[PDB]
């Protein structure tokens, strides 16, 4: 019902051969590099970092989520405790280094981006 | 002294990049050389005249001592 009723006004306007096969999006080499800003007035430091990851189409990304699941997540708003099922979390419950931390996983179809994102 | 109490610098936007990516000797030749000469002359332009001073003091002092020492018997005429 959503198929037939779906509009198909202007037709697709693109090639169907090898000529249109060239990517509209470049393969992208990773660049392990650092960018820093010092606005000291900022109430506190907010740091993130990223390693090169699997392309989004790539299944290789899938196991890494379980790996990310080892890192888990934590924040001060939770019930807290050093007992909890994460090291960085209990350290955050200890020296209070991480007000919060989290492992972002933004994989693009070309090349992905694993990484960490946190408040200290 | 730590990093926590050095100075309250504000905005700065750094852009470092990994050594592993970049070459160890980027334009190290043709770009490095002119700077070398450029600053070499920057040192010698001031430093050199002391070198010449020590040079003339050295040479003239040495020849001073030698002429003062070896030439003497001829200058004496003990046969006087
Ligand atoms: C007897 C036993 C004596 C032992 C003495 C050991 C020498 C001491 C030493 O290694 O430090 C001096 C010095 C330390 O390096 P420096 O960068 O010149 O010092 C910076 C200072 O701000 C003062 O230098 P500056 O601020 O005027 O400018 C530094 C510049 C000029 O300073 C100089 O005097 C050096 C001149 C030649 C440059 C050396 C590179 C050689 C190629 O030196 C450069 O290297 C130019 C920049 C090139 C960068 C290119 C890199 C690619 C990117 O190196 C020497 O000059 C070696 C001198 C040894 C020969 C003495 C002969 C006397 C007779």
């Amino acid at each position: 019902q959503l198929l037939d009723l779906a509009q198909k006004h202007f037709s697709s306007l693109s090639g169907t051969y090898v000529e249109d096969a060239v990517p509209a999006f470049t393969p992208c080499r990773f660049t392990g590099s650092e960018i820093r800003h010092r606005d000291d007035a900022l109430p506190l430091a907010h740091v993130a970092i990223a390693v090169e990851g699997p392309g989004w189409a790539n299944p290789d990304n899938v196991p890494l989520q379980v790996a990310n699941a080892i890192i888990g997540h934590y924040d001060s708003t939770y019930g807290g405790g050093t007992h909890m099922s994460s090291t960085l979390a209990s350290v955050a419950a200890t020296r209070k280094l991480c007000q919060s931390f989290q492992t972002f996983n933004i994989c693009y179809a070309e090349t992905g981006l694993l990484g960490a994102h946190f408040v200290c | 002294r730590e990093f926590g109490h050095l100075t309250r610098m504000r905005h700065v936007i750094t852009y470092s990049l990994s050594p592993f990516e970049q070459r160890a000797f980027p334009h190290y030749f043709t770009k490095g050389i002119p700077n070398v000469l450029r600053r070499t002359r920057a040192c010698i332009l001031r430093v050199a005249p002391p070198f010449v001073v020590f040079y003339l003091v050295y040479t003239w002092g040495t020849q001073e001592f030698e002429k003062s020492k070896r030439k003497n018997p001829a200058a004496y005429e003990n046969d006087k």
